[PDB]
């Protein structure tokens, strides 16, 4: 046998959950009839599915000024990785090399993947199609 | 403490048995011929932030 | 070979199944961390590092090599130098 | 499709270890 939420003559609405760090009881059985359940004489029988046990839980710019700016910062027949390479050899210079990694990585966000292994004449070729 | 370290020490030497035989390993290897990883020398304290803020 | 510091330290700095897949050898990463701290006697230590394109993952890819004698030599000298320091002098460090 | 298709030729790779005794 099981208690439905109509025999159980006085829940009321829960106003507050806590006041001071004292956690407040809500007053009406939904909660205890959400976890378990009531027989005919009042006992209590409580569901046991807890299979992961959570043992925390349990205690609480466009791509064609890219190109542009990519094929201003190589010399022709050099890769983007060399380029990066050599104007790493403190560095020589360090704002362009700076540039160079900027627009490389806008590029690597787009979606084009694997920039580094490009020579000049080929990032001309996809800018002219 | 001193019997319960010889405890382990001798359970690690009753419990030896000798490693199978296989094909050498090499991860790293494998990651270094593709072309979404590459290579660079830093400090080591410059990598540890990196790791741990990438976990982050 | 080798790339220049800048270039990966940018790529830390300004900052997806390219991305999503690279996340995967986390632990393995810690361990490549956790196995090559420096030793107290040394200062600063340089070790090479393997890097993903955005970021996503950074490896240390060396094995902590050392002679035995020289090890066991160095670490005596340490336990030397350790309890000359605290028969001279203790305040612990604030932890985390 | 590229980049998965990498990373599952390298999980192949690491297969191949035990891959003839295993199976």
């Amino acid at each position: 046998d099981i208690l439905a939420s109509e025999d159980v003559e006085g829940q009321e609405a829960a106003t507050l959950p806590s006041e001071g760090g004292v956690r407040i009881t809500p007053f009406n059985l939904q909660e205890e009839m959400e976890e378990g359940h009531f027989d005919a004489d009042g006992n209590y029988f409580l569901n046991r599915d807890a299979q992961i046990r959570d043992s925390w839980l349990d205690n609480i710019m466009s791509a064609q000024a890219l190109l542009e700016g990519l094929l201003e910062l190589l010399l022709p027949r050099e890769t983007v990785a060399g380029a990066l390479r050599r104007l790493g050899a403190q560095p020589s210079s360090p704002q362009r090399l700076d540039r160079l990694s900027g627009l490389a990585d806008q590029m690597v966000a787009r979606g084009n993947l694997g920039v580094y292994q490009e020579t000049r004449e080929r990032l001309a070729m996809r800018l002219k199609g | 403490s001193y019997q319960k370290l010889l405890k382990y020490y001798v359970l690690n030497a009753l419990k030896h048995r000798p490693p199978k035989a296989q094909k050498k390993r090499y991860l790293f290897r494998s990651f270094k011929a593709t072309k979404f990883f590459q290579s660079t020398k830093l400090d080591w304290v410059e990598v540890g932030l990196q790791v741990c803020r990438q976990g982050y | 070979e080798d790339m220049p510091p800048e270039h990966v330290r940018k790529i830390i700095r300004d900052h997806k199944r390219v991305y999503l897949g690279a996340l995967k050898y986390m632990p393995h990463a810690v361990l490549k961390l956790l196995e090559n701290m420096p030793m107290p006697w040394e200062q600063i230590r340089d070790v090479p590092v393997l890097y993903h394109i955005t970021g996503a993952i950074s490896f240390v890819n060396e094995i902590p090599w050392v002679i035995e004698p020289v090890y066991i030599s160095q670490w005596g000298s340490m336990w030397i130098m350790m309890r000359r320091e605290k028969r001279d002098r203790f305040k612990r460090m604030r932890f985390p | 499709e590229e980049a998965d298709a990498i990373y599952a030729a390298l999980d192949k790779r690491m297969d191949e270890r035990r891959k003839e005794r295993r199976e």
